[PDB]
């Protein structure tokens, strides 16, 4: 079982603020077959279900804006979001995609 | 490897 | 437009089963992988498995298969979770996502709302 580890937990963020969450898996999440990091990146807010973001470690889904940034390969991956805005806040979850079962970090919340 | 599954799902294996 | 829909709120005595529904709008099942997901309050996501229609070919995360059941109408384009000998600890919001299989790979790019099953201590 792949074990994803977040950081931080939590982080306290302005408008505007850049900031970074680490991900980092406990096995590879690259498929050597197609050379792609199966690693997926999630936002969700209260009361609502997980919302894509990212997929292959850095593909931005349609409609995500570009604030939002997915790096890393291997068994390191970012998260980083240029400036962030108010309807940011919210909890950030990385997803191992690679292998089964599938499995997601604690997640890192970012707080007002 | 889940992308195995997929792919064994789209050719009928 | 695509989006699944979820079952209302269950609230269930510990030892019955309840069975979850997700239909899916704008495509057909048939061409994707149905998955559920489980999140305990205040808790992260805790894969339960998938079932891919087209065959009906399932995987479960190892602790679920206990526990779960997963299973497709493609007649009625919904996909179902089956939760057995209900426990307090089943107590959680139920979320179904879809993976779709034209693409030559493609995350769990779509979300129903989610289902709560409270049962009781």
């Amino acid at each position: 079982d792949i074990v994803m580890t977040q950081s931080p937990s939590s982080l306290t963020v302005t408008a505007g603020e850049k900031v970074t969450m680490s991900c980092k898996s406990s096995q590879s999440l690259l498929n050597s077959g197609n050379q792609k990091n199966y690693l997926t990146w999630y936002q969700q807010k209260p009361g609502q279900p997980p919302k894509l973001l990212i997929y292959w470690a850095s593909t931005r889904e349609s409609g995500v804006p570009d604030r939002f940034t997915g790096s890393g390969s291997g068994t390191d991956f970012t998260l980083t979001i240029s400036s962030v805005q108010a309807e940011d806040l919210a909890v950030y979850y990385c997803q191992n995609d690679y292998s089964y079962p599938l499995t997601f970090g604690a997640g890192t919340k970012l707080e007002p | 490897v889940v992308q195995e599954a997929l792919d064994k799902a789209r050719e009928g294996r | 437009e695509v989006q699944l829909q979820q079952s209302g709120a269950e609230l269930v005595r510990p030892g019955a089963s309840v069975k979850l529904s997700c239909t899916a709008s704008g495509f057909n099942i048939k061409d994707d992988f149905m998955h559920w997901v489980k999140q305990r309050p205040e808790q992260g996501l805790e894969w339960i498995g998938r079932i891919d229609p087209a065959n009906d070919n399932t995987k479960y995360a190892p602790k679920f298969q206990d526990k779960a059941t997963i299973i497709a109408d493609t007649s009625s384009n919904t996909a179902y979770l089956q939760l057995s000998s209900l426990t307090s600890e089943d107590t959680a919001v139920y979320y179904c996502a879809r993976r779709e299989l034209y693409s030559y790979y493609s995350p769990l790019d779509v979300w129903g709302a989610g289902t709560t099953v409270t049962v009781p201590s």
